[PDB]
RNA sequence: GCGGUGGAAACUACCAAGCUGGAGUACGGUAGGGGCAGAGGGAAUUUCCGGUGGAGCGGUGAAAUGCGUAGAGAUCGGAAAGAACACCAACGGCGAAAGCACUCUGCUGGGCCGACACUGACACUGAGAGACGAAAGCUAGGGGAGCGAAUGGGAUUAGAUACCCCAGUAGUCCUAGCCGUAAACGAUGGAUACUAGGCGCUGUGCGUAUCGACCCGUGCAGUGUUGUAGCUAACGCGUUAAGUAUCCC
């Protein structure tokens, strides 16, 4: 099925860091490659590589855990989309979300490519709020 | 080994107690894939009586 | 209804609802009874009139053997009600029979010893396994009466008899009957046909027979019983002469009496 | 055409050259059709069970004890199926004809 | 359905204990009574269930 | 049997194999035109009901396919096999 | 908020050309009470007839109604008829649900695996709508062994127009049409992607040549688990979750 591939890797990596595993496999596609790659540069994850199973291109997605304790804390809490399919959410300059009070943001679709909560307000633009990570 | 086999009357009566009843799980060691089509050879010689039905002991 | 050809039921509108027949005949016919119910001297037993009848028509014993057959087309024949078709021999002997079952078409249809059982013709009862489904037996070994009625009649056997007799005859029980007899086998004559409603008299009645009621309609001497102010003095013995409705009992023999056993009667 | 195995469950009327000749009965239906036939196997005079067909609309002192089983390995057309255990149980002999479908070859 | 005394000597031992384990009361109690239609395919197969492990 | 399996395929024109949309078609065709045939003489069955509804619902899908594609092969198609439109 | 103009273009949408993991199909096999129709097989019960033979039988917590010396029951031989079909049956299997099991033939549906070959998203869900519906019940025509609403007796009881006993009609069975309801219950709608584990089915690959009952994998469907995390008011569920999410009713 797949009616949403930018809903399922929210769910491959909130699953997996539940259960604290090391490397995730999701779909190959340019949107989601957009977003695994503000990811890093705020560095909610290590990196991102290419790779290839059988004839199906998928993409490496290594996870990052803090110190030893009881129960590990996680570098994403909680991971949950905005804009669902059937429900498109469009905000404009000042309804873009305040995330935590600027220690969490928010990853946002615009019209110049593809910026954060701290990036779309520099620039001065607008769109489609794809997901928020804490 | 033949499952399939109705017309070997020595073979199939060592599967058969010493009562007409059909042999249970514990008995003569074959799995659920190897009975159902067992029972169906039995179910078959019995109509041509070589295994009877109610199967008098004496 | 149960089965295919469900029998057409006129919807209200005036009560009931007539028609007027229109047909052709070829042969295979003297004059039939044309006098209604009489004698020459008494008309006796009351009860019976209204035009609209004649066909007479013949075919039941049979005596052809084996010889094969060829159910042409169907047809209908007045008072019994269980068509008769006219089917036609390997040979070309115009008959009729009583109409079996699946046919139509033709069929198999064949008499004589040593034949295919399923509803051919004539087939002696000597050459038949169990007999689960005949149709018209003899008394005798030559005359085809008893059950001619094509339309449900029925008469079972018990598979294999000795001393030449048996056959299970339907609400006249069970009786003993010669084996060196034949039938046609078929046992069937359609249910469905009868299973139609008369309607509301009128042009559907009286157009095959007299009044079948009569009444008390007092009268001491127009009948046994009557008389009083309205109701009838019922149950104090009340049939027309000396006759007894209460079932009491008749056909008393010694030499050749009834042959027929078990015969419950609840 | 298919492989078929018709055992026809004979009734001890029928003798030992009785048999063999409604296996030359056999070639004379199907063989003359574009089929073919396989081998015979004659099991024996084997008692049964239970008595089936002692006496059906027959006298009362008779009981059919013994019987013997065969079972005709041939090759016919599907549609020469059905009229083929028609033509058996029309005889005064055989209590039951059971036609089988066979994926095995036998030799 | 019968029971074995294919055995032979004059002796008068029963041997009825043989087919009391097969046959026994056990196939006429379980008949001989009124069925349940659904109950015995529910409540026989529920107690088997847990009796099983 | 096989022999309804490699008529279709060889038939009608298209440089493919089995996977065609006119390939398809005939196939499902040929599978309700001796289901209903067999509905004539067994009207008394039910469960082969559901598999009518089932193929029939197939080939709905694969026929409004090909009219989104192009209406040179749909024209073409319905005309051949004698279905309604 | 609405409209218009000049831009931006990632996403959603439109158009064009594709790709393939979705879905579908073909090839070759496997299991199954899937369904419909037509046959045929065995035990038993009831009934009819005849033989033998005796006064009891049947039934209950006790009894009685009832069947018995115009002689049952029991027993043996034969016949007729209807229904369901032991064992195998299994914590089994198949089906959308309901539901479906003695054997055989004819027509027919779905599911699954495997080297693959091909299309190519042709998808998912889905108000209305259409179709299927345990049993009971209804219409017409058949059938009717047993069971058994009603109903009739015996008994129990303070009373029982109940439970229990002896009988017994509709019905239960078949064909066709109709009614469409049930703790129609896993009481947890369907479809897809993810998330610790330990034991039980069916296909297939492999394992000194498979030397063996078997050993090591890899798929479908299916139980229990001191079942963990998590979820839950609790009981409990637990990758066939009421766990984490998405699509729609």
């Amino acid at each position: 099925m797949g009616k949403d591939t930018i809903a399922d890797i929210i769910t491959c990596i909130r699953n997996a860091d539940m259960n604290r595993k090391g490397t995730v496999r999701i779909v190959s596609t340019n949107i989601t490659e957009n977003i695994v790659k503000i990811l890093l540069r705020e560095g909610f994850i290590e990196n991102a590589r290419k790779h290839q199973e059988r004839n199906k291109y998928f993409l490496v997605l290594t996870l990052r855990h803090r110190r030893n304790k009881k129960g590990p804390y996680l570098n994403t809490f909680h991971l949950k989309r905005v804009s669902r399919p059937g429900l498109r959410i469009y905000s404009n300059y000042q309804r873009i979300p305040r995330i935590l009070g600027g220690m969490g943001i928010a990853i946002l679709s615009t019209s110049r490519g593809i910026m954060t909560d701290r990036e779309a307000r520099l620039e001065g633009i607008g769109g489609e709020i794809l997901c928020y990570i804490w | 080994g033949d499952r399939i086999d109705y017309r070997n009357m020595s073979l199939i009566s060592r599967f058969i107690s010493e009562q007409g009843k059909i042999l249970s799980r514990r008995v003569n060691r074959l799995t659920l894939k190897q009975q159902r089509l067992i029972t169906s050879a039995i179910k078959q010689a019995r109509i041509l009586s070589l295994l009877p039905f109610l199967n008098n002991e004496k | 209804h149960l089965y295919k050809t469900s029998t057409s039921s006129t919807r209200n509108g005036a009560v009931q609802v007539k028609s007027n027949p229109r047909n052709n005949l070829i042969s295979g016919q003297r004059r039939c009874g044309k006098g209604r119910n009489a004698r020459g001297i008494i008309t006796a037993r009351h009860r019976g009139g209204g035009h609209k009848r004649l066909y007479r028509k013949i075919d039941f014993r049979r005596n052809e053997k084996d010889i094969y057959g060829k159910i042409v087309t169907i047809e209908y024949d007045p008072n019994r009600n269980a068509y008769i078709c006219l089917i036609h021999y390997g040979d070309g002997e115009k008959r009729y029979i009583l109409h079996p079952r699946g046919a139509i078409i033709g069929d198999t249809i064949v008499s004589g010893t040593e034949v295919p059982i399923k509803m051919g013709n004539a087939l002696p009862l000597t050459d038949m396994p169990l007999g689960t489904a005949i149709h018209n037996i003899e008394i005798t070994l030559g005359r085809g009466g008893q059950l001619a009625r094509a339309a449900g009649a029925v008469a079972k056997l018990i598979a294999k008899e000795g001393k030449s007799a048996t056959l299970k005859l339907p609400s006249g029980e069970v009786r003993l009957i010669s084996k060196n007899c034949s039938a046609t086998v078929g046992q069937v004559g359609n249910v469905g046909v009868n299973q139609k409603r008369l309607g509301r008299a009128g042009s559907k009645r009286w157009l095959g027979k007299r009044p079948v009621v009569r009444g008390v309609v007092m009268n001491p001497v127009d009948h046994p019983h009557g008389g009083g102010e309205g109701r009838a003095p019922i149950g104090r013995k009340s049939p027309t002469t000396p006759w007894g409705y209460p079932a009491l009992g008749r056909r008393s023999r010694k030499r050749n009496k009834y042959s027929d056993n078990f015969i419950i009667r609840r | 055409l298919r492989q078929y195995e018709t055992m026809a469950v004979l009734r001890p009327d029928m003798t030992e050259d009785e048999r063999l000749t409604l296996t030359q009965k056999y070639e004379e239906l199907l063989v003359a059709g574009g089929a073919m036939y396989v081998e015979v196997f004659n099991r024996g005079v084997i008692p049964l069970a239970y008595s089936i067909k002692r006496k059906n609309k027959a006298g009362e002192t008779n009981n059919y004890l013994d019987g013997i089983y065969l079972l005709f390995t041939y090759f016919t057309k599907p549609e020469s199926i059905s009229p083929l255990e028609a033509a058996l149980v029309t005889d005064d002999d055989v209590i039951r004809s059971s036609s089988f479908k066979i994926r095995k070859r036998k030799y | 359905v019968q029971v074995v005394v294919d055995d032979n000597e004059p002796e008068e031992r029963l041997l009825n204990r043989f087919r009391r384990e097969v046959m026994r009361a056990g196939v006429i109690q379980e008949c001989k009574r009124r069925r349940f239609f659904e109950n015995t395919q529910d409540v026989r197969k529920r107690k088997t269930r847990e009796a099983a492990k | 049997k096989k022999n309804s399996f490699i008529s279709v395929i060889s038939d009608e024109k298209k440089e493919e194999n089995k996977g065609s949309v006119e390939f398809q078609v005939f196939c499902f065709t040929n599978k309700i035109r001796r289901l209903t045939l067999h509905l004539e003489l067994h009207k008394k069955d039910y469960s082969s009901q559901r598999g009518l509804r089932k193929t029939l619902g197939k080939r709905q899908r694969l026929l409004a396919y090909l009219l989104k594609i192009n209406g040179v092969r749909y024209k073409e198609l319905i005309s051949k096999l004698n279905i309604r439109e």
